[PDB]
């Protein structure tokens, strides 16, 4: 009976870590694949202050 | 005082423990509400034996009634017998078993084990002198076996001298409800070889086999088969039930039947399986007829190691003796030669209801272990490829456990075979 309880438990603590772990793994790529894309818009908006300032010294 | 405690577990238990009630409380002329109406004192000079006496000059038997799920018990209590046992003997869980070996015997039933033994104890208490306890179960199940077994042992446990007797119905594929019938039943075959004294096999197929073959019913339900098994049981404690000239109890006859104490697994037989009454003659050829047996086995392919036949009815005990020296004479080579005199006859004068004689067997054969050679096949069969086991090995058992029960069931069918060939 207490192999069965052991058994029982450690089904439930190794399906809550592995949860755990993917759900962590998962936030942090999302979070990662947002912050690129958002990065590479505020690079475009640096090359757009350059093209504005490159056109204000041309004159 | 000589008084037996009786035990059913679970679905099968219940229902044969509740035909064998019934039956047995019609030849003491008891009603369904515990009074006597008969019409002899023979009936009640030896009442005491499974009847308490209540102060409502009520006669309830001592009978003790346990599963693991409520629906069986409902049924009992609403079925013809229901109101005479006591309500405090009814002892039910709610889990249920799943037809689980492991859960009746470790996980769900050693819950409600102590408060069974509870109610053991206090019919034992008030028992002038408790000869034995006396079990209906099944094998293929999870509770009567799972169960029904942990109770065994606890028994043992407490009355280490007492008698533990039981009534096992061995599962067949013939008639069968799961698949792990033949592990839940190789599991209890190895706690019967420990801790009881007496175990009649009673085989599901052959009862089907009689109530298809001889009785001639297309459709044969558990009621047709537990009449057959509640007539059985009725003969086989008549010598201890009614007056006569036998001064028995449980553990004499245990000391004339059993010649070595693994080798305690009896094959039933009943006769007759109509108006034309039957000549002593005819009730002696069918008795040891191989289609009367209740434990589908062959007694031409063993040897008889010991045998009590018991007749009731009015007949002349000159015929009788001569007919069962006629069938031990002829069939010399059965019976083995070095146990002298090991055919025993009772002769009881009260017949069962409806019949006017009849005969029940009760062999000690060793071809009793072509029963479990089925069933350790079966076993096998599934279990060198572990199918199905992780119904068990869930609820904490080791396959460790399977393999030391499968070398057990060999090892009581080489016993078998050793005592055969003597
Ligand atoms: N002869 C007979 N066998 C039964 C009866 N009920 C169930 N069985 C057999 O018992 C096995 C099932 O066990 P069961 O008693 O239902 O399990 P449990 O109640 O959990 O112990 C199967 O082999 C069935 O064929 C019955 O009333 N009579
Ligand atoms: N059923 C049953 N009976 C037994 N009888 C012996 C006995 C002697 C004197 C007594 C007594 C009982 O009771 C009080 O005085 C032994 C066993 C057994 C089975 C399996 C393994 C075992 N390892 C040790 C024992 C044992 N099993
Ligand atoms: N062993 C054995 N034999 C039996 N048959 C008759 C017999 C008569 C005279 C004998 C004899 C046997 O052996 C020596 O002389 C019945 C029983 C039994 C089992 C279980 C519960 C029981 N409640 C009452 C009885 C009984 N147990
Ligand atoms: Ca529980
Ligand atoms: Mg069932």
């Amino acid at each position: 009976i207490q192999k069965a309880i052991e058994e029982n438990n450690n089904f439930i603590k190794m399906a809550k870590e592995k949860l755990a772990q993917k759900m962590e793994s998962n936030k942090e790529n999302r979070e990662a694949h947002l912050a690129a894309m958002l990065e590479r818009l505020q690079e475009k908006d640096k090359h757009a202050e350059e093209v504005r300032k490159n056109k204000e010294l041309k004159e | 005082m000589r008084e037996i405690v009786h035990i059913q577990a679970g679905q099968c238990g219940n229902q044969i423990g509740a035909k064998f009630w019934e039956v047995i409380s019609d030849e003491h002329g008891i009603d369904p509400t515990g009074s006597y109406h008969g019409d002899s004192d023979l009936q009640l000079e030896r009442i005491n034996v499974y009847y308490n006496e209540a102060a409502g000059n009520k006669y309830v038997p001592r009978a003790i009634l346990v599963d693991l799920e409520p629906g069986t018990m409902d049924s009992v209590r609403s079925g013809p017998f229901g109101q005479i046992f006591r309500p405090d003997n009814f002892v039910f869980g709610q889990s249920g078993a799943g037809n689980n070996w492991a859960k009746g015997h470790y996980t769900e039933g050693a819950e409600l084990v102590d408060s069974v033994l509870d109610v053991v104890r206090k019919e034992s208490e008030s028992c002038d002198c408790l000869q034995g306890f006396q079990l209906t179960h099944s094998l293929g199940g999870g509770t009567g076996s799972g169960m029904g077994t942990l109770l065994i042992s606890k028994i043992r446990e407490e009355y280490p001298d007492r008698i533990m007797n039981t009534f096992s119905v061995v599962p067949s594929p013939k008639v069968s409800d799961t698949v792990v019938e033949p592990y839940n039943a190789t599991l209890s075959v190895h706690q019967l070889v420990e801790n009881t004294d007496e175990t009649y096999c009673i085989d599901n197929e052959a009862l089907y086999d009689i109530c298809f073959r001889t009785l001639k019913l297309t459709t044969p339900t558990y009621g047709d088969l537990n009449h057959l098994v509640s007539a059985t049981m009725s003969g086989v404690t008549t010598c201890l039930r009614f007056p006569g000239q036998l001064n028995a109890d449980l553990r004499k006859l245990a000391v004339n039947m059993v010649p070595f104490p693994r080798l305690h697994f009896f094959m039933p037989g009943f006769a007759p399986l109509q108006y034309r009454a039957l000549t002593v003659p005819e009730l002696t050829q069918q008795m040891f007829d191989a289609k009367n047996m209740m434990a589908a086995c062959d007694p031409r392919h063993g040897r008889y190691l010991t045998v009590a036949a018991v007749f009731r009815g009015r007949m002349s005990m000159k015929e009788v003796d001569e007919q069962m020296l006629n069938v031990q004479n002829k069939n010399s080579s059965y019976f083995v030669e070095w146990i002298p005199n090991n055919v025993k006859t009772a002769v009881c004068d009260i017949p069962p209801r409806g019949l006017k004689m009849s005969a029940t067997f009760i062999g000690n054969s060793t071809a009793i272990q072509e029963l479990f050679k089925r069933i350790s096949e079966q076993f096998t069969a599934m279990f060198r490829r572990k199918a199905f086991l992780h119904w068990y090995t869930g609820e904490g058992m080791d396959e460790m456990e399977f393999t030391e029960a499968e070398s057990n069931m060999n090892d009581l069918v080489s016993e078998y075979q050793q005592y055969q060939d003597a």
